[PDB]
RNA sequence: GGAGAGGUA
């Protein structure tokens, strides 16, 4: 009366690197609900992890405000910078410098290196110049972080995007192990930023929740 | 029970023949799962052939529709009764009032 | 009266209350309409067909 | 009347696609339906080229579709497509329908 | 798994002559002692000849050329 | 900062002899709703119970027939008995034995029990005997297992009657999150559990259970 | 097998 259906097999199927869909059976029927549910909410809610904290322009001390040379406006300079991905050590917090001129788009490898950082998406544009002329030159504030801070909460200012997830989702589905077809299948499609394999962060998740009720055993 | 009825219900069960409904108050003298027998109350009764009232329950027969039908008592041993009052709980009643 | 007689009991007057989902847990936005209702089962029998 | 695969189930009621209701107009107020097999060859592949569900979607009579979600569904979907007018979460600005998804769930 | 025929009209633009060529073709392979030209899945015939429809490398011409040339050579198969 | 504070059992208020509370604390923002809705789930689900399973009376042969003296049927008797509540110690199946006469009520403390068998409610009624000399023997078979079990799908003489089985001991599962008064922080969370079961568990141990069981299940995804 | 009565969508 203490013994349950542990899955097996563990299967996977690979679509591109950042993006994977796990399935996992035969479950002992409702328990997928729950335990797919709980990695979600884990998953997508609190994570460890460092995402950009605030900027300042050279040039500009207001978003309502417009520089000359740049292609595109504040508020799109400002979402891109969202959506930069980087990894730093045990340095919490850094700050780095985006000088450059000329025409061209401005994308992550022009940043300075600054040891440890680790931009993970070089080909992530950035901007774009329009005059060969024109200059821009920029301080960004990365600190580390959990979860995900809005504006609100609180020279200019950018939201925190510390989860390294994207996209998660699951559908139950019936199976049978020779009998008793009232059980349950686990199909996770999870599709990440690219910081981690989707298959590690499942196993980061795992750790994280089992460890937290240890005090149960 | 219907938590909402429209009061129509005793009426409906009553008139009905399923319940065994008393004719002449009297105490319970005994009862069964089979049988009831009322002691008949003093001025109820006929001056000559005094007797007592008894029921037999019709129990477990198959209705017309296949559904079994059978009867229950709904008192105890002591218990005093009025003319007119349910005795036998039938099919989908309770407590002399219709539920479905 | 219906109003009076809930009023009577501790139970909002609107009719309606607020509910949570049995897989997410979360709250449904919408305060939800529940109650009471009496309902029989006929004699269409699944296993006769 | 239309052609199917079958997925067996542990019950004694034929589960059914909802959508095709509209076109059979089969409510689910105790309607009852007939079920029969293709024997021969020819009728499988007839079945599977002709009758299958996934090859009727346009109304003969008129090249209007058939396969209209019918009450249920379009209700969800016009109540996820408004708009209060001050809701949780207004003005900012987001980098693609993921982070929209994630902002709500 | 097989959910449209679309490109197997597509190959054969009718939408009849497509189930008699598939049938033949199911019925050299089911009965007639043949094997398929594409890896199978675990899948039944019918799909199986519906998918070397699709693939192209067998309509009716082929057919009709294939069934000659085995004929000739069951005719060269006597002597 | 990337370290959590591990929630810990800090009261368990035994507000009546059947409903429950329990307190846990402290808890890491929005973890509340994950811990409470999983442990709704997993003790409503799965916990060991002890429900009847078979009956045996001496004068009778089926349930749908009736017996002189009781005055009420089989049927209601076995559905009476279904909602039994019982805990055994060591063993996971005992026969108990039920021998009564006179007239009056049969309480579930009229049952011959042993040292390893305990009935919860020993008020909870069976019939009412109408005769002093009617008197009713019967043998009950009580199973140890888990969740429901309809007397079909199970699997002799003709004197045996099967009933349904129900071992679950918990009823209502409900709980609450509210802030706690740590010594200085804010947002930390504080999880109260009120369960109402049967009377036939320590909440404690249903607890201690639950987590295991879920613990035990997710190790799997842990070193694929 | 055929009649008649009732009933469901
Ligand atoms: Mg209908």
């Amino acid at each position: 009366v203490t013994e349950f259906l542990k899955p097996r097999l563990v299967d996977i199927e690979q679509v591109s690197s950042t993006h994977a869909k796990v399935t996992l059976e035969p479950l002992e029927r409702g328990f997928g609900h729950t335990l797919g549910n709980a990695l979600r909410r884990i998953l997508l809610s609190s994570m460890p992890g460092c995402a950009v904290t605030e900027v300042e322009i050279d040039g500009v001390l207001h978003e309502y405000s417009t520089k000359e040379g740049v292609q595109e406006d504040i508020l799109e300079i400002l979402l891109n910078l969202k959506g930069l991905a980087v990894r730093v050590q045990g340095k919490d917090e850094v700050i780095l410098t985006l000088n450059k001129s000329g025409i061209g788009p401005v994308t992550a490898a022009d940043i300075t290196h600054d040891g440890d950082v680790e931009i993970v998406k070089p080909q992530h544009v950035i901007c774009h110049l329009t005059d060969e002329n024109a200059s821009i030159s920029m301080r960004i504030k990365v600190q580390r972080g959990r979860g995900y801070v809005p504006a609100s909460t609180r020279r200019l200012l950018v939201d925190a995007c510390y989860s390294p997830v994207e996209r998660i989702a699951y559908n139950v589905e019936a199976a049978r192990v020779e009998q008793r077809t009232d059980l349950d299948k686990l199909v996770i499609e999870m599709e990440t930023n690219g910081t981690i394999d989707p298959e590690e962060a499942i196993r980061r998740a795992a750790t994280i929740l089992a460890e937290q009720l240890e005090a149960f055993v | 029970k219907p938590l909402v009825g429209t009061g129509m219900e005793r009426a409906v069960a009553v008139d009905s023949g399923v319940t065994a409904v008393a004719k002449r108050g009297g105490v319970v003298q005994y009862v069964d799962a089979s049988r009831i027998v009322i002691k008949v109350n003093e001025d109820e009764m006929y001056p000559g052939e005094a007797g007592i009232d008894i029921y037999n329950l019709t129990k477990y027969t198959r209705s017309n529709q296949n559904t079994c039908i059978n009867q229950m008592p709904c008192v105890s041993l002591g218990e005093p009764v009025e003319r007119g009052d349910v005795l036998a709980d039938g099919p989908s009643t309770d407590l002399g009032e219709l539920a479905l | 009266e219906i109003k009076e007689l809930l009023k009577l009991g501790d139970l909002p007057t609107s009719g309606q209350i607020r509910l949570y989902d049995g897989r997410t847990g979360e709250q449904f936005e919408r305060p939800v309409t529940v109650g009471y209702m009496y309902m029989l089962k006929l004699n269409h029998l699944v296993d006769d067909k | 009347i239309q052609a199917f695969e079958p997925v067996l189930i542990e019950g004694k009621a034929i589960q059914l696609h909802p959508l095709v209701c509209a076109a059979y107009n089969a409510d689910f107020d105790g309607d009852q339906m007939a079920v029969h097999v293709p024997l021969t060859l020819e009728a499988q592949l007839e079945a599977r080229a002709l009758m299958m569900s996934t090859n009727n979607i346009l109304s003969p009579a008129n090249g209007e579709p058939i396969i209209v979600p019918s009450q249920d569904v379009v209700l969800g979907l016009y109540y996820m497509t408004r708009d209060c007018v001050n809701a949780k979460g207004e003005g900012m600005v987001l980098t693609g329908p993921k982070e929209a998804e994630r902002l709500y769930r | 798994a097989r959910v449209t025929v679309q490109d197997a009209v597509e190959k054969i633009g009718n939408r009849f002559d497509l189930v008699l060529v598939a049938a033949r073709r199911a019925r050299q392979m089911q009965v007639g002692g043949k094997d398929p030209l594409v890896p199978e899945e675990n899948d039944k015939t019918t799909v199986i000849a519906l998918r070397e429809i699709e693939e192209g490398l067998i309509n009716n011409q082929i057919l009709d050329v294939r069934e000659r040339q085995e004929q000739q050579e069951q005719e060269a198969a006597e002597l």
